[PDB]
């Protein structure tokens, strides 16, 4: 998706898109890969990297289909 | 705080200075301010370097002002710098393109010059900050390693070699300007932007004047380099951000909300006291027969208008940056041309558009909110309109642009399957300046697999009059939050 | 009796009791974040081992006490060693097999290292030899007997651990290239104790066929026999949805599949047998002892339990707070009754 600047065109299944040029082969919900995508580092450009970069990054969201609002964005929000 | 301050009492904890001056790393590489940021960023981050704001501002213009790159060695790629919505990113040949902008864009490398050993350095970090690269699509399927050594270091050092960063900015950009630009979703604007300078930053104002009113911000700004343009501004609860290029007195680029990057504006601005030049004019089309009021933006326009045979009209008013017009076309469609105070004003008349585009026609919106600290992303679409042109064409490289026509906007599934899981009733809705705002974040018990808000989605929009046989679709993924971001994608 | 360790971020490992449906116990393991990797079980059910610390260090547990007993570092100040997903324990208890992917940290630049599969005796947890391995490899498994030492990367990758040498790959990049498509390989769940067989799903086409064609699409199922030292690869339907991971049964008859689907296998046929759908995303497969029970975890807190022949769903253990297991993987035991 050259077009979806700033998605990763890596599909194991993907983060933005799927390899189908879809959503429904994206984790079901999605926070059921979030963690498989952030321990491996997998999409480390959309989903913080634990591995290396932000170990601490899911901190006290163990339970992650309840704790997802803990879970913060490591861009300070700017331009 | 000075940049060789930070250099000298916090990069030098690491950083070699050779005898030469020259320091290691730092002196290899060329990029932008945004690319030094981040660069900066990391440097706290994963070093526990300790900055304090002020270090941290100096250090990243310090070397935006010394090691950054020119204009020229930018061009093709500022969309990723403008936070530009509606861009396309790719690298120069398929291996560059999968190698390295799978992750993030192919901007963020083109956007930077180092030396063959710098680059070697720079994939070595790659590896050995995210040693699962080489484990997922697109690298699993080939020996990364070794091919990363052999063709992809040599390709980079080969095309983007460190040459000479260009001298900073010298002059005061003090002073008032005229503008002129336009806003997906709101439309076309004219304007002032007032520079004053205060030591080395700039006090900043931006008036921006559309049809149904005026609005100004301000704030404060700066050059970085050669002429790379920063500045934020601010209205009320309201902060935008501006990302301008500033060559031959001459500003322009793109400003956005600091808070949604995906909504904003371009623009041109040039000092209003200079000589005759026009910006632009809205609208840029006539429909024939037709009388209609157009805005000529500029500077010196004043009011000598001269028409050519299909058009007649007048000026209602001049100055400030601004020549009215009153004109009516006749005739067939096509280009028409005018002069004002001897500068050429392009226009296109027409009776009816062969046909309608939507603007992005393939783009994402993201899930947020729902007492989550990642706000929605929205997405804003616009119906273009176009001329078949001389050779019929509909839809080629050689159709005329009619500009963005208002519509009627709707969103549904894009196919069968998303039809069947209901996504267009769950992902979000579109009003009616083609603003896309999406759902809630997080799962939702509603849906099957408790899955989230996401969809894959199809926008129409339709416009007006004649033969009325105008309809375009968008491809939109309503899609997940991003957890990480930058100040280059 | 059969029983489950499950890792749960951030920093446990999980006893499940397959016949109580519950608990057994809880491990708490110490500078273990963001969450365990790969665990192992020692023969016997008492004793096991897993990565932990971002893959960068592995202890020795007692599955009973729920003391660790012992613990290896594989990162040096100027050099940050990463596991990811190969750790292996011989089949007589006495080795352990660990992957690395290493890289140097100089002043102001990284130096990535070549990838060595490490081996450390297993009862003082001591370094006893290192040598170069083939990079990209996820998973390691021990051949049955111990003699060799198996390596899933581009190439199924045969090591000599005595030696310290590869001495046999096993084609998997080049299979079949004049009828199907470059193999696509996604696997880093370790799960083929109960069969001996390491199993993945892969993902290929029809080169005769056009691209743009969705019937060009084909779901192949790799299959390395631990005990023959054989590998199988052969296509087993049309691809039409997407697994994680796949764990074959004790009998070597039936190997299972699971994503937002799961679907059984006939081996013997290369067929498919049933599918059915999943509540939410799963990565982990796994196969009860009696090969009656298919185990499926990983992605969230759960473990969900399948009729091996109706792909009914016979219940769910939640782990403690419903810590999630992410991609880690999820292995199956047993202790004499
Ligand atoms: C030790 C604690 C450091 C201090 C203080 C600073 N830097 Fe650094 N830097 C360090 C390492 C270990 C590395 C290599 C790994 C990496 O993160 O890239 C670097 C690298 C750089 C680079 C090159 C990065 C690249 O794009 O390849 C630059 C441009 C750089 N460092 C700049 C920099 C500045 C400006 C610093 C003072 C604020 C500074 N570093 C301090 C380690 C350390
Ligand atoms: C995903 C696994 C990636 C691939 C493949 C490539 N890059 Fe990357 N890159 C990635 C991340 C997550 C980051 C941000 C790291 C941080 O924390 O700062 C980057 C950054 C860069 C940069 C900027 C570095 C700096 O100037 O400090 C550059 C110049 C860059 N990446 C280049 C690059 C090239 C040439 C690649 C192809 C081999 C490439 N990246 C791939 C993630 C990923």
């Amino acid at each position: 998706m050259n077009a979806l600047v700033g998605c990763t065109t890596s599909f194991d299944p993907g983060w933005e898109v799927d390899a189908f040029g879809a959503v429904s082969n994206l984790c079901q919900p999605m926070e059921a890969d979030l963690y498989g995508c952030a321990d491996p580092c997998w999409w480390p450009a959309q989903v913080a990297d634990t591995l290396n970069t932000y170990p601490n990054w899911s901190a006290g969201a163990d339970d992650v289909m309840q704790d997802w609002r803990k879970l913060q964005s490591v861009f300070p929000e700017t331009k | 705080v000075t940049g060789e301050e930070v250099l000298q009492n916090a990069c030098a904890a690491c950083h070699v200075q050779h005898e030469d001056g020259r320091w290691e790393r730092i002196d290899a590489a060329r990029k932008t301010p945004e690319g030094w940021d981040m660069t900066v960023t990391r440097m706290m981050r994963n070093h526990g370097v300790a900055l304090e704001p002020e270090e941290r501002a100096a250090i990243v213009r310090h070397l935006s002002d010394t090691r950054g790159l020119s204009l020229a060695e930018t061009e093709e790629r500022r969309y990723i710098l403008e936070r530009e919505p509606v861009a396309w990113d790719e690298g120069p040949d398929t291996s560059m393109t999968q190698t390295c902008g799978r992750c993030h864009s192919y901007a963020r490398v083109a956007l930077q010059r180092r030396t063959p050993e710098d680059w070697k350095h720079l994939v070595n970090f790659h590896l050995g900050q995210f040693p699962t690269l080489e484990y997922q699509a697109l690298a699993r399927d080939r020996d990364w390693w070794g091919i990363a050594q052999a063709e992809i270091i040599p390709f980079l050092a080969r095309t983007y070699p460190l040459g000479e960063a260009p001298d900073a900015y010298a002059d005061d950009a003090s002073g008032a300007y005229v503008l002129a630009g336009r806003q997906p979703g709101r439309g076309d604007y004219t304007g002032r932007l007032v520079l004053k300078k205060a030591g080395e930053d700039y006090e900043v104002t931006m008036t921006l004047d559309f049809a149904d009113g005026s609005r100004s911000f301000s704030g404060t700004g700066r050059i970085l380099g050669a002429g790379e343009w920063r500045a934020t501004l601010s209205d009320g609860t309201v902060t935008i951000r501006q990302i301008f290029a500033l060559q031959d007195g001459r500003f322009s680029g793109r400003w956005h909300d600091a808070d949604s990057d995906v909504i904003g504006g371009r623009l041109a601005a040039v000092k209003a006291d200079a000589a005759p030049q026009v910006l632009a004019v809205a609208p840029a089309r006539l429909k024939i027969g037709e009388e209609t009021q157009l805005r000529v933006a500029g500077t010196g326009l004043g009011s000598d208008l001269t028409l050519p045979e299909g058009v007649a009209g007048s000026v209602e008013s001049a100055g400030n940056g601004v020549t009215v017009l009153k004109l009516t076309a006749t005739g067939t469609p096509g280009p028409v041309s005018l002069e004002l105070g001897g500068q050429k004003v392009d226009l296109v008349a027409y009776d009816r558009p062969d046909r309608i585009s939507i603007v992005p026609d393939l783009t994402i919106a993201r899930i947020g909110g729902n007492g989550g600290p990642i706000p929605k992303v929205p997405a804003q679409f616009e119906a273009m309109g176009w001329l078949n042109g001389p050779d019929g064409q509909p839809g080629t490289g050689d159709d005329i642009a009619l500009g963005a026509f208002p519509a009627s906007w709707a969103t549904d599934n894009f196919d069968e399957e998303a039809e069947k899981m209901q996504d267009a009733k769950y992902a979000g809705s579109i009003d009616d300046t083609g603003l896309f705002t999406p759902a809630e974040a997080g799962p939702n018990p509603e849906r099957p697999m408790q899955t989230n808000n996401a969809g894959n989605l199809k926008v129409i929009a339709t416009v007006d009059a004649e033969g009325e046989p105008l309809s375009a679709e968008a491809h939109l993924y309503a899609t997940v939050q991003r957890f990480v971001d930058a100040p280059i994608r | 009796r059969d029983y489950i360790l499950a890792p749960a971020r951030p920093d446990k490992l999980v006893v499940i009791d397959t016949e109580k449906m519950a608990v057994d116990k809880v491990i708490t393991i110490a500078d273990a974040g963001p969450t365990p990797m790969v665990p192992m079980v020692a023969p016997g059910g008492r004793i096991a081992y897993a990565t932990v610390n971002k893959s960068e260090s592995l202890v020795k547990i007692d599955l009973v006490t729920g003391e660790t007993l012992g613990r290896i570092d594989l990162s040096t100040p100027e050099e940050r060693v990463k596991s990811l997903f190969g750790a292996a324990l011989s089949p007589d208890g006495k080795t352990l097999a660990i992957y690395e992917s290493p890289v140097r940290l100089e002043l102001t630049h990284f130096e990535v290292q070549p990838t060595r599969v490490a081996l450390y005796d297993a009862e003082t947890l001591s370094r006893r030899k290192a040598f170069e391995a083939p990079r990209q490899i996820t998973m390691l498994a021990w051949a049955r007997d111990g003699s060799k030492l198996y390596g899933l990367g581009r190439d199924l990758h045969v090591m000599d651990p005595e030696a310290g040498t590869l001495v046999e790959d096993k084609p998997i990049q080049s299979w079949e290239a004049e009828t199907y498509a470059q193999p696509d390989v996604l696997a880093v769940w370790n799960q083929h104790e109960s069969s001996g067989v390491m199993a993945t799903p892969f993902y290929t086409a029809r080169k005769d066929i056009d691209p743009a064609d969705p019937t060009a699409y084909r779901t192949g199922l790799l299959t390395m026999d631990l005990e023959t030292g054989e590998m199988a690869m052969r296509e087993v339907r049309i691809m039409d949805v997407f697994y994680f991971s796949t764990a074959v049964n004790p009998a070597k008859t039936r190997a299972f599949g699971a994503y937002n689907v799961l679907e059984s296998f006939d081996l013997e046929k290369n067929a498919s047998i049933k599918r059915v759908p999943l509540p939410h995303s799963y990565y982990s497969v796994n196969v009860s002892t009696d090969g009656s029970t298919v185990w499926l975890g990983g992605a969230l807190g759960d473990l969900a339990a399948y009729d091996a022949e109706t792909l009914e769903k016979k219940g769910q253990v939640d782990l403690p707070g419903n810590a999630s297991m992410s991609l880690a993987s999820v292995r199956l035991f047993t202790r004499d009754e």
